[PDB]
């Protein structure tokens, strides 16, 4: 309920499907912080490679230029005279990207190579790891076990992810007649082991998926890849998606990660809705244990009526101490918007205590632009109900945007202490970073000195003249606080009036001693986390001349407002207030 | 009395008759001031009101085009009538409900469109050899039920790009069938081969002439030939007046949806004709397959009955996929495709032994009840369907149209459709939720005290401010006491 809606865009090479991939850089050598942009599709200056595709980093202050960073420089090798070694040309390089520290990993999913016992086009997959000074390629799907039955046909580097041990994650949905394959490597051996003169590099620390059945065939395990402990030994274990597993009910594995052992297993409910598009695993409940969140794109639901309709699905598992998990599933608002495409933990948005999630459905919304649906964890599980939605702004130029097709979170980009998000639109090569707003939690009192009015009491004067008329004191206080980088003091706008639920343009009871009125403003200053700040005045009934009703009881009622104008930041980022605050506050009080 | 209609001070008319259906409203001066304006019909009448001054609209369901059902389905196109009544105009109040009937009935001898989709995989030689000749066969056995048969014939192997195509030496691209020392042709998305036609002669000319391909992955592309024989009407040939039979045989599994993206395409499938005058699918090579939600709306939208022929080793799993996919059926297809003419047969049996009803562009305001008078005459409650009926059969179903509020627009119109069926039902809903006395009310009436209030349907309206029954005063200033 916090991100801006004045972001910043970053814009790519038309046609480059930039977006397509994002990600934070946060390097240790600099407080400097920049975003990751894959451009899969982008022209490059290596010689003789066409729509080789390029990562490009953007910094997010000063004027926000993308830069390309140079994994590669090199065409085609050449195994013997002119017969080349490898084809880079439409490699899709930067269709997925990961960081971590100063670590960048980098794939290309179709890199094609010519195999050393014969002439072959095998998209083995190969990855690129610069750790800083020295950049290193990866292709552990790039063995002698050549063939579409071995794991010629890996793609590996589909999907990756980092582990807290320093360890990559990386899926080959393709090896093993499409069985599919994950394979984790040390990031010590990846670098220790490089050698440019030898192709088929052997890693001694390797964790790898073995094959197994024909009756396995076209699952694509690898299509996602997720990381997270579900076996309580500080051990990140494996999370993969398999879409077309179990008659294309899709299915999703969980492997450990010291053995790569199975663990647990969860099954689609309705056939091809690709159960296992995306996956992620955070905590959104408060808990040491992570949850298992499972997109499910072309699920469709059945509405009012017996009508099938394609909604989207995903589902949501808690995790328990027993072994167990806790399920329960989200369906998607709009028809073939293709909710629960991307998954993007975002860590805790608005400061709570609880883990939140983003949730996306970019070809949703008007015009089909994209929609991404955020979502706020509790103790009890995920909250049901989207707490803010996010709509793409760009139309189609020739396909659409896709607003929302890729995402990434959990990392405070301007340091405001709130973590920050960045969408993809490869539709319209471009991405979009939401920066979060700081939250501020407010209080409000609000009390009458007497309780029940009675007439005959005529102790204050009437000012001015010589009358007695019988009084009251209202009193009311505010006290704000939050969490992050805010002002130390905060501007309120209290109004004030009474017999609120009787204004009807009829007569009013009570007024305001001083200003002879039935409402008040004060501009009230206040500090955060001070002590409740409170104010007095005094008002009055008026005569029994005026009005005849003794029975509707005189009530007040209060209402504040922010000065978001003056409490925003240097960088023109505006605080917000927690939404189950309520916005005003009022109080009865009897007459007798 | 104490009526539902004298439970709340209705301020005039537009508010007596949304309170319920049979509450009355009375215009006249003559009204007693002891009696209230909103109340039963009847009370009305019992106090001193004239009848014709009583608006009481009341809803009705009119009929406009209810031609009878035609007996047989040959001889005049224009004529032939499967559906009574084709046209009814409804007039009701907020919250109300209508009853009216459909008459359904399966008419016999109906031409009837057979588009022959074929998987050419390597898998599929003999198959392809076994019904060299199935065009004069079709036509001999079809002529028991139609007498207006039209055959047509398609292709497909899957997305000609890797993985799913053989790229490894020069040559394979020109004959994948070069390291088992055989030829055959390149890899081919989808491509359409005759149209709709009742030479069925040129079925068999035209089939002799095919050749076998070869991919590498199991699964096939046939997905994306029905989405494209689905949306492309010109090129196919679909007859408006006609059943179209979709028949599908394969002996592989399927590729879904967002399975496109590891070969590159990551684009969804629009769902329109991209079928160029080489025949050939153009944009196999850049659009993702479509899903079921969209290849069952296309599918409804064109009319079209989807007929799964598939081996034994996926019956099941195109079972479960029909289960999804209304109005299609599945059958057993040999390895050899030798029994595909029964099979044909059979499952234009069985389409056309089942009535299902289905509802477009229905308001948000209204809600349909569906009683179901299959075969003889006994009622199944809650059903849009019936089964178990045989061509010739004549079904009935009552349905129940609700309105919920009294929406802005007056015209909201929809239609009802049997299942695989030209012929519909147009619903003209009229939505009655006003009084015709308002269009002559005395704005600021003198009538009222002071021109204070509008003299809306025999009874004073107040401005701003203004209160009393005659509009007398600005203010209260009263007592009931």
């Amino acid at each position: 309920n916090l991100d801006v809606d004045s972001p910043a865009e970053y814009s790519g090479p038309e046609g480059s499907y930039f977006g397509f991939a994002v990600d934070f850089f946060v390097p240790s050598a600099s407080s400097r912080m920049f975003l990751l942009v894959g451009a899969p599709k982008a022209n490059t200056t290596q010689p003789g490679i066409v729509e080789g595709g390029q990562v490009l980093k953007c910094d997010w202050s000063s004027t926000r230029r993308c830069q390309p960073i140079e994994f590669d420089a090199t065409g085609n090798r050449d195994y013997a005279k002119d017969d080349p070694l490898e084809f880079k040309s439409h490699q899709w390089f930067g269709a997925s990207v990961r960081s971590k520290q100063d670590k960048i990993l980098a794939c290309a999913p179709l890199y094609h190579w010519r195999t050393e016992m014969k002439q072959e086009r095998e998209p083995v997959g190969t990855c690129f790891l610069q750790d800083g000074t020295k950049t290193v390629e990866y292709a552990p799907c790039r063995s002698q076990d050549i063939d579409a039955d071995g794991q010629g046909f890996c793609q590996g580097g589909f999907s990756i992810d980092f582990t807290k041990a320093d360890r990559v994650l990386l899926g080959g949905p393709g090896s093993f007649y499409w069985q599919g394959q994950l394979i984790s490597d040390q990031v010590a051996e990846i670098v220790s082991k490089y050698d440019p003169n030898v192709y088929s590099i052997k890693y001694n620390n390797q964790l790898a998926t073995r094959t197994a059945q024909a009756i396995f065939d076209d699952s694509y395990l690898g299509y996602s890849v997720a990381v997270g402990d579900f076996n309580g030994d500080g051990i990140d274990d494996f999370v993969s998606g398999v879409p077309r597993a179990a008659r294309t009910l899709g299915m999703v594995y969980i492997y450990d990660g010291k053995n790569m052992s199975s663990l647990y297993n969860f099954t689609g409910e309705q056939m091809a809705a690709y159960f296992g598009f995306s996956v992620a695993a955070t905590d959104i409940n408060g808990d040491d244990y992570a949850d298992v969140f499972i997109g499910a794109p072309l699920f469709m639901d059945r509405g009012s009526d017996g009508k099938l309709q394609e909604v989207g699905q995903v589902s949501v598992s808690l995790q328990r101490a027993s072994g167990d998990f806790q399920t329960t599933k989200l369906n998607g608002f709009e028809v073939f918007a293709r909710f629960g495409s991307a998954i993007a933990p975002l860590g805790d948005l608005d400061q709570d205590g609880f883990n939140d999630i983003a949730i996306a459905a970019p070809y949703g919304g008007e015009d089909k632009k994209g929609i991404v649906y955020i979502f706020n964890g509790r103790s009890t599980g995920l909250n049901a109900v989207p707490s803010q939605i996010l709509e793409g702004q760009w139309a189609a130029r020739s396909m659409p945007p896709s607003f929302g097709y890729s995402m990434k979170g959990a990392t405070d980009i301007d340091k405001n202490g709130y973590p920050d998000l960045i969408v993809g639109a490869f539709g319209v090569d471009r991405a979009i970073l939401y920066r979060a707003r700081p939250v501020i939690t407010v209080n409000a009192g609000l009390e009458v000195y007497p309780s029940i009015l009675n007439q005959d009491n005529k102790t204050c004067s009437l000012p001015g003249t010589a009358l007695k008329v019988s009084c009251f004191n209202v009193r009311f206080c505010l006290k704000a606080d939050g969490k992050g980088v805010l002002p130390r003091k905060l501007n309120f706008q209290v109004e004030l009036l009474l017999d609120k639920l009787k204004q009807k343009g009829a007569i009013r009871r009570a007024l305001f001693l001083y200003s002879r009125s039935p409402s008040h403003s004060k501009n009230m200053t206040i500090s955060r986390g001070g002590l409740m700040q409170c104010e007095e005045l005094i008002a009055y009934l008026r005569d029994e001349s005026e009005f005849r009703d003794k029975l509707t009881p005189i009530t007040i009622f209060m209402e504040y407002r922010l000065d978001y104008r003056t409490a925003a930041d240097t960088t023109g980022l505006q605080p917000i207030l927690n939404q189950f605050t309520p916005a005003n506050i009022s109080r009865q009080a009897h007459i007798l | 009395g104490p009526n539902i209609c004298t439970t709340r001070g209705v301020s005039s008319c537009q508010q007596c008759l949304a309170v319920s259906p049979m509450c009355a409203w009375c215009s006249d001066e003559a009204l007693p001031l002891g009696s209230p304006r909103c109340d039963l019909k009847e009370n009305l009448l019992k106090d001193n009101c004239a009848p014709e001054s009583i608006e009481f609209p009341v809803s009705e369901a009119r009929v406009l085009e209810d031609r009878p059902l035609s007996d047989k389905g040959s001889g005049d196109s224009s004529q032939v009538t499967q559906v009574s009544p084709q046209r009814i105009a409804l007039r009701l109040r907020p919250d109300d409900s209508k009853n009216f009937s459909i008459q359904v009935r399966q008419v016999e001898d109906y031409p009837v469109d057979i588009y022959y989709l074929m998987d050419l995989s390597y898998s599929m030689k003999d198959d392809l050899w076994s019904i060299q000749n199935l065009g004069t066969k079709l036509a001999t056995q079809m002529r028991k039920l139609t007498s207006n048969l039209r055959i047509g014939f398609g292709a497909f192997v899957d997305k000609p790009v890797s993985p799913y195509m053989y790229i490894s030496p020069p040559e394979a691209l020109e004959n994948p069938c070069y390291d088992m020392k055989t030829t055959c042709l390149p890899m081919f998305g989808y491509k359409h081969v005759l149209t709709l036609t009742d030479q069925v002669t040129r079925f068999n000319e035209e089939v002799k002439k095919q050749s076998v391909s070869r991919n590498r992955d199991a699964p096939e592309g046939g997905f994306d030939a029905i989405m494209q024989a689905t949306v492309c009407d010109e090129k196919i040939g679909w007859r408006n007046d006609a059943s179209h039979l979709l028949v599908f045989t394969t002996d592989a599994k399927t590729h879904i949806a967002l399975d496109g993206r590891l070969a590159g395409i990551v684009q969804p499938n629009d769902g329109q004709c991209h079928v160029g005058s080489d025949n050939h699918y153009s944009a196999s090579t850049t659009m993702d397959y479509p899903s079921l939600g969209l290849m069952t709306e296309k599918l409804s939208q064109k009319n079209i009955n989807l007929i799964f022929a598939v081996t034994e080793n996926v019956v099941n799993l195109y079972q479960n996929y029909s289960e999804l996919i209304p109005g299609t059926t599945v059958g057993v297809l040999s390895m050899d495709s030798s029994n595909v003419l029964q099979l044909i047969v059979d499952a234009y049996g069985k389409i056309r032994s089942k009535v299902e009803l289905e509802v477009r562009d229905l308001p948000e305001e209204l809600s349909l009840s569906f009683n179901a008078t299959c075969l003889n005459n006994e009622v199944i409650p809650g059903l849009k369907s019936c089964m178990g009926l045989k061509i010739g059969d004549t079904v009935s179903f009552s349905i129940e149209a609700k309105v919920r509020g009294c929406p802005q627009e007056k015209e909201k119109s929809f239609t009802i459709k049997p299942v695989g069926f030209k012929d519909s039902l147009i619903v003209q809903v009229t939505f009655d939720c006003d009084c015709a006395c308002q269009a002559q009310a005395e704005p600021n009436s003198h009538r009222c005290n002071n021109g204070n209030g509008t003299f809306e349907c025999g009874v004073c309206r107040c401005g701003p401010g203004w209160l009393g029954s005659q509009c007398e005063c600005s203010e209260e200033d009263y007592r009931p006491s």
